[PDB]
RNA sequence: GGGG
DNA sequence: TATAATGGGAGTCTGATGCAGG
DNA sequence: CCTGCATCAGAGCCCAAAA
């Protein structure tokens, strides 16, 4: 069908590569494709250059190299291996005493490599590293809350690279310095820098009472060396103030370009703010034997000038996105790399003392264990390294562009308040105002705006078009927040004739504040409305019509859309759904021009102009982290002529290259018999019949056979006391055959384990003797099927020890994996949502004969209750339906861009053209207006919907332009007493499906210490009946019900055993006994040397252990 | 949870598979009183698969 | 109601030489309209064998007495040079809508 | 240093494997196999012994190890208690004793008394030939015979009251 | 990080 | 069981209450 | 006598919780 696009906005630049924030960050850190001599000092390179040379003997760093991966990406995922490259480093050993030089290339372990789409493979699982927002290093000045006329200057370096500093000015009048939460007079530190009373008086003095308050005579009564010793006694009480020891402490804390690192952004922000230029990233220097100041005096100078009200001095807003920067993958990994390198150096210095000061090379001197652990620690356990969200291609694309304020070096949950969670004015065009979690994390986790990119310093930049005179150039400038506030920025929709601003009054911003301005005053202009919102928000058509709280739900839920076998793109798109599939890397494109030689289910072979017969294998039914099927399908035919960049295969949840998160269904908006109540949804059985909303899902099962002190676990088809009916679908070896239907209780992999000293009790001995069957040496441990799961066995992997290429963790003979698939039809309790935030569970599936239908016999698909619209204020879904109605009959799909879209009149033109096909067909087919259509028209003119005094066709078209049609109830045949809104809507099936969530337990596993039921469905747990639930039972006064919850249904052991026996014998359950978790409480208080005594009414002790604990 | 308009105020819809687990001891006793299984132990073995 | 494809153990397979996956193949066979001329006939089994660079349609099923394929133009599988295909489709008479989990034929 | 204490000499051997493998990884640019370490360790060492040594060297892990970013989940909570009988099993053991005694008496108590002494309900009194000399009521070879007729009548009596078949699991 |  | 070796390395915000201090 | 000032103990529920 035809695709009609609305909107007048010409976007001068396309969206940037969307995963570039990941790819570019790590490529810059490793520089693997750069020749060593040409590397800039950044990332991995910078870490080596910082840690070396290592002093005593001197070990010096030459260069590093990265090898190729031992195994390819697919292979790593299979074998539970990390995708990584071997790292080597060339080191030269120098003897500071002798002259000796031994040089060798030492192996430092492996480093994980990033794939093409911006993710990692860590132990077989695909992972994402989330960027971290934090306060930029630099020098800031904030108002002191206590004294309304004074200020604090804070010098903050990069995280873990130095202390926080506070320069409060105390009530006594002297300027104080705060380091590691301890305070002293700042004048003392100034003298150590070699400052004299003259320098401070002549430099500053202009502020009469402030500069004199810093002056303290006792401090001046000593040369720079004595003042250094004096300060050290303040910071480290009890440590003897040896001159080399004091220098070492203060140097490492202040001047050392190893223990103190301002940022590269810190240097720029400091140089720019104080109007000085920094020679390095440290606050001071050690030069010609004494200390020479860099930062401290300019920072003191700015503070006094600010307190006095000198022009050009302002306080800094700490949530401004110019003073807040992003820490990307490379930077996070490099920080952990730097820690691991410094630890290895501890091993080097300590080994340069023990064992002979001569017979050592660099290869024996280096133990790489500290480095390997730090990198492995970061990737396998950091709280920024997350399990990839790959439910559908958009899930992972969004995951990679997220920004977290949490994690190692940032806010905690308990540690976080309003200023940080707010939407700052500088978020415009940089961080999406919509896409954030609802609940406790609101505002801490956000998403990168679509046109934003992170610069080399770590500040988020956004594009704007230059405007010279009144003419808008095509030159685009990416701006930081600090630089953006200088200019006057017009809105992207301001009218244009050609390249000229066509309005006499334009809508613009100056420092985020909205302002009306004449075309003479316009310096820049927005590139597009798209630049303000995240990628998910940009996928919501008619967004200009949706309340923000609901738009949020629309964004977040597209992440949760399950790939459907029949998946289709929405009939109303925003025009981004093409780009998302392409940047995600889910689909497949042609490298150069060529002709398709072969097309298969498994592969596509293309013959290019070059003559090379490139073969593209297709990924078929691979199981993602969330168990949705990632599978690619061929879109071309043998001999098809393709150009460069044309589609070859469609990925999951994509249709002919457009993002398909759901299906397009015909919807009626109307109550239906209370099956619509409070957001529930009623659907037509026609949807299951034609396999709409069916999705494939795969669950993975695994079992190990290991060596025990009692003998080997063996995976075998021979399992004690089981009938042949039970083993039928098992192969020779005890593994289920590929292509079998397995249901709950069925054996997947047979296994036997050797019986413990529980070697059968005499009760079992006599029973076994009666039947004349020896009690077997092994017991049945077979892997089976959990309650509620099962499907078709599609694959088996078996890995033993002593087979090529495989070695398991110690003690493990063999590992078997069984992949089981299921086709899931939509059912009652599965969850649906559209892009505007209407979400609900399927409560009823009616047979097609009950569904409301159009006069021409077509039944509707979904019935949504109108009560969900007005309080929610998400109207985009309404406009989406109307344009969807026209498209149903005209056979078209639309692109309506956000904020430059299809407007109401334009949709009306399209709706009228549809009516001709819905009606004109009928008038020609020899049918006139229906009797019931008149009855509804009667009711409609009482409503003011149609104008009185027109032919039925004239009135029906009037209703059709309001998006309403006559609807017949399939139960009665009578019309709905009014015209009903009907049209095509895009609705997705989300990841929350009852099959996954239904759970129940009679009795089951218990915890070790408490003897209470376990938690969670996978453990067959019991439900938690918590403090508030007990209150509920208490307020009702249901004491025996409550007592059951506290005893027989949990940790009362004598009672719960006895209660079960009663139910199976038909007796009533016994009165409960003492709960075991109370006995634990008693014994734990005894371990604290407290005597807890249960007493009777006579004040005599009562023994709740029934004699077992007393001698 | 799913809405159930047809229920009277004192009722709820309970999936049969959930009810079988929650009442399992009761179900075992009743299966012996009528006749689906010889005794309590065999009846439980039948519900496993 | 049922399909057996040679060298295929279950629905999620894929056939060398065939463009369509088995899921799509069964999806196309679900559109097949098969008329029984004899009112006494409740079940049959259509056979299809195809090879070479051909687009198999519903006509290519081997003709059986008292059964007429009302839509012989329906596309089934696209095969490529070297692509093969041998299947047996069981067609039944029944009422209403009976889902695959229900009949298990 | 270890929660599970190791003999001082054995700790020395483990540390040797560590150093050895660490050299081996530095020359090979990748992790060594068990076999590569067994060669480097010399005679007496095969790959099997290197693995068993590593199994012994494994240190235990805390039951209180956190799972997840929320600070509200412990590893021990996912561990069932395998020692204490479950309600089903405890119920089963009571029911088994009840059918077992209600079964030796439906032949004769005395031929049940001879057989019951030869194994013991809550005691476990299985010798073989000597001890059985005293009080059953007969001399000594005879008890082996009534053991068979008790066991034999039990076997016939079992096919009717086949309720004991299901206790074989 | 995700559901209400 | 024996050259001599002699002092360490490292990280929010609220309200209530019991304490050395103009 | 009274007031700064620190040290301490608080910060919602249930479910997945992908180790
Ligand atoms: N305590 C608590 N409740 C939650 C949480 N998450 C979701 N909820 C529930 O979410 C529900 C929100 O329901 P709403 O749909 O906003 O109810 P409403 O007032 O009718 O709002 P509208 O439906 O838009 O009219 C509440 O009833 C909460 O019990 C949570 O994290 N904590």
């Amino acid at each position: 069908m035809e695709i009609k696009r609305f909107g007048r906005i010409r976007e001068v630049i396309p969206l940037p590569p969307l995963t570039e924030i990941q790819v570019e960050s790590y490529r810059r850190a490793l520089q693997a494709d750069v020749p060593p001599e040409k590397r800039e000092n950044v990332g991995i390179q910078a870490a080596f250059r910082e840690t070396f040379p290592i002093e005593e003997l001197v070990l010096d760093f030459l260069e590093y190299r990265l090898g190729e991966p031992p195994f390819p990406q697919d292979e790593c995922r299979e074998k539970d291996l990390t995708y990584q490259a071997p790292l080597y480093a060339r080191l030269q050993l120098i003897h500071k005493d002798t002259g000796l030089i031994k040089e060798d290339e030492v192996f430092l372990g492996h480093i994980p490599l990033m794939t093409e789409d911006g993710s990692f493979i860590i132990n077989g699982a695909d992972r994402v590293i989330v960027s971290q927002i934090h306060r930029s290093p630099g020098v800031y000045f904030t108002p002191d809350p206590a004294r309304p006329g004074r200020y604090i200057a804070s010098i903050i370096p990069l995280p873990k690279r130095g202390p926080w500093i506070d320069l409060e000015v105390e009530p006594n009048g002297v300027v104080s310095m705060k380091v590691n939460k301890r305070k002293f007079p700042l004048v003392l530190l100034l003298r150590v820098l070699g400052y004299d009373q003259e320098t401070l008086a002549r430099e500053l003095g202009a502020y009469g009472e402030l500069v004199q308050g810093l002056m303290d005579e006792s401090v001046f009564a000593m040369r720079p060396e004595e003042a250094l010793i004096r300060l050290f006694t303040l910071l480290r009480p009890g440590d003897p103030p040896k001159r080399d020891k004091a220098v070492a402490y203060v140097y490492g804390l202040i001047a050392d370009p190893r223990r103190y690192d301002l940022g590269e952004a810190g240097r720029y922000k400091a140089e720019e703010k104080l109007g000085i230029r920094l020679s390095g990233r440290t606050l001071a220097r050690f030069e010609d034997g004494e200390f020479k100041d860099e930062v401290f005096l300019p920072t003191l100078r700015y503070l006094f000038a600010l307190t006095a009200g000198v022009p050009g001095h302002e306080v800094d807003d700490i949530d401004h996105l110019g003073n807040r920067r992003i820490r990307t993958v490379g930077e996070l990994m490099t920080d952990q790399f730097r820690v691991g390198l410094a630890r290895l150096a501890r091993g080097v210095r300590e080994r340069m003392l023990m064992g002979s000061e001569d017979s050592l090379t660099p290869a024996k001197l280096v133990n790489s264990r500290p480095l390997e652990a730090a990198i492995r620690e970061f990737f396998s356990r950091s709280q920024l390294s997350q399990f990839k969200d790959e439910t559908n291609p958009l899930s992972s694309l969004r995951h990679k562009r997220r920004i977290s304020a949490l994690g190692p070096g940032g806010l905690t949950r308990e540690r976080a308040g309003f200023d940080v969670r707010d939407v700052h004015r500088t978020h415009y065009g940089r961080i999406c105002p919509v896409e954030t979690p609802e609940g406790a994390n609101i505002g801490l986790i956000t998403s990168l705006a679509a046109y934003a990119r992170v610069d080399e310093l770590g500040f988020i930049r956004t594009p704007y078009r230059r405007v010279v005179g009144g003419v808008v150039t095509d030159e685009v400038v990416y701006m930081t927040a600090t630089e953006e506030d200088r200019y006057t920025i017009a809105q992207a929709n301001t009218p244009l004739e050609g390249n000229r601003i066509a309005a006499e009054r334009v809508v613009a911003r100056r420092k985020g504040e909205p302002v009306i301005v004449s075309p003479e005053e316009v310096e820049f202009m927005d590139v597009s409305p798209k630049q303000v919102f995240s990628v998910n928000t940009n996928l919501i058509p008619f967004l200009e019509h949706d309340d923000a709280n609901r738009a949020l739900m629309g964004s977040n839920m597209q992440t949760q859309a399950v790939p459907l076998i029949r998946a289709q793109a929405p009939v109303v798109m925003t025009g981004l759904e093409e780009r998302v599939v392409r940047d995600s890397l889910a689909a497949l494109y042609a490298e150069e021009d060529g002709e398709v030689a072969k097309v298969d289910g498994n592969r596509i072979v293309v013959r290019y102009e070059d003559g090379r017969l490139v073969e593209y294998p297709l990924r078929r039914f691979y199981r993602s982290n969330q168990g949705t099927a990632l599978d690619q399908r061929p879109r071309v035919v043998v001999g098809q002529r393709v150009r460069k960049g044309d589609l070859l295969a469609d990925g999951p949840a994509s249709e002919n290259g457009f993002l398909a998160l759901g299906q397009n269904v015909l919807v009626a908006i109307m109550p239906f018999d209370g099956y619509n109540f409070e957001d529930a949804i009623v659907i037509s059985e026609e949807l299951l019949k034609r396999d709409f909303y069916t999705s494939i899902h795969i669950e993975r099962y695994e079992i190990e056979a290991r060596d025990t002190k009692l003998g080997p676990e063996r995976i075998t088809r021979d399992i004690p006391h089981l009938s042949e009916a039970a083993l039928r679908d098992l192969d020779e070896e005890g593994v289920v055959r590929i292509g079998a239907e397995v249901k709950p209780g069925d054996i997947l992999v047979g296994r036997t384990s050797f019986k413990g000293e529980s070697e059968p009790t005499p009760e079992e001995r006599l029973l076994r003797s009666i039947f004349g069957e020896k009690a077997r040496d092994v017991k049945d441990t077979s892997l089976r099927v959990p309650p509620g799961e099962g499907g078709i066995v599609v694959r088996t992997v078996r890995l033993r020890r002593g087979d090529p290429g495989v070695e398991l963790k110690p003690g493990v003979r063999e590992v078997v994996r069984v992949y089981v698939a299921q086709k899931r039809k939509l059912q009652v309790g599965d969850k649906l949502a559209n892009r505007h935030g209407n979400k609900g569970v399927v409560a009823k599936i009616l047979p097609v004969e009950d569904m409301p239908h159009l006069p021409d016999g077509t039944p509707v698909d979904v019935i949504l209750n109108p009560l969900g619209v007005p309080s929610r204020m998400n109207l985009g879904q309404i406009l989406e339906t109307h344009l969807g109605l026209a498209g149903y009959f005209l056979g078209q799909r639309y692109i309506s861009p956000i904020f430059d879209g299809a407007k109401e009149p334009e949709i009306k033109e399209l709706l009228a053209q549809a009516f001709e096909v819905y009606f004109g067909k009928r008038k020609g087919e020899g049918f006139g207006v229906d009797k019931r259509e008149v009855e509804v028209l009667r009711r409609a003119e009482k409503l003011g919907l149609v104008t009185p005094g027109k032919t039925p066709e004239e009135q029906l078209k009037e209703l059709f332009l309001q998006g309403k049609v006559v609807l017949y109830d399939g139960r009665t045949g009578e019309p709905i007493e009014g015209p009903i809104v009907v049209g095509q809507m895009f609705i997705m099936k989300l990841y929350h499906m009852v099959e996954d969530k239904m759970h129940a337990r009679s009795t089951g596993p218990y915890s070790l210490i408490t003897q209470q039921p376990l938690g969670g469905k996978a453990q067959f747990g019991g439900q938690r009946f918590g403090e508030m639930e007990v209150w509920a039972l208490e307020a009702y006064g249901a004491a025996h019900t409550l007592q059951e919850m506290l005893t027989l249904k949990s940790d009362d052991i004598e009672g719960r055993n006895a209660a079960y026996e009663a139910i199976i014998k038909g007796e009533d359950v016994p009165e409960p006994s003492v709960p075991e978790s109370f006995r634990v409480l008693v014994k734990e208080l005894q371990a604290l040397a407290l005597d807890v005594q249960t007493l009777d009414e006579k004040d005599n002790p009562v023994d709740i252990f029934e004699g077992l604990a007393s001698k | 949870i799913v809405v159930g308009p047809q229920l009277k105020l004192h009722q709820c819809g309970l999936p049969k598979r959930m009810a079988l687990e929650l009442f399992k001891p009761f179900l075992l006793k009743k299966m012996e009183e009528k006749g689906i299984a010889p005794n309590v132990k065999a009846a439980r073995r039948m519900l496993e698969r | 109601t049922s399909v057996y494809i040679e060298d295929v153990l279950h629905e999620f397979s894929t056939i060398p030489g065939v463009k369509e996956d088995v899921v799509e193949i069964i999806l196309n066979l679900k559109e097949l309209v098969v008329r029984f001329l004899n009112p006494s006939l409740q079940t049959v089994t259509l056979l299809l064998k195809a090879e070479g660079p051909k687009e198999v349609k519903a006509r290519d099923f081997l003709p059986v007495a008292d059964v007429e394929i009302m839509n012989p133009d329906l596309h089934i599988a696209t095969l490529e040079e070297g692509g093969r295909l041998n299947m047996e489709v069981r067609v039944d008479r029944g009422v209403g809508y009976v889902p695959a989990e229900k009949h298990g034929i | 240093a270890r929660t599970i204490r190791i003999p001082v000499h054995m700790v020395e051997t483990i540390n040797k494997l560590s150093r050895t493998a660490r050299q081996l990884q530095q020359e090979l640019g990748r992790e060594p196999t068990y076999e590569e370490i067994a060669e480097a360790m010399g005679p007496g060492w095969d790959a099997k012994r290197v693995e068993e040594t590593l199994k012994i060297a494994q240190e235990p892990v805390s039951l209180e190890t956190p799972i997840g970013d929320e600070k509200d989940s412990f590893y021990g909570d996912f561990i069932p208690d395998e020692h204490l009988p479950s309600p089903v099993d405890a119920a089963t053991q009571s029911l088994l004793s009840e059918e077992l005694e209600k079964a030796l008496s439906k032949l004769s108590e005395r031929e049940a008394m001879v057989l019951k002494l030869r194994k013991g309900l809550i005691d476990g009194r299985e010798h073989t030939l000597e001890e059985v000399g005293a009080f059953f009521g007969v001399t000594r070879e005879r008890i082996r015979q009534i053991e068979n007729k008790a066991l034999r009548k039990l076997k016939y009596h079992e096919s009717r009251t086949r309720k004991l078949r299901d206790f074989l699991d």
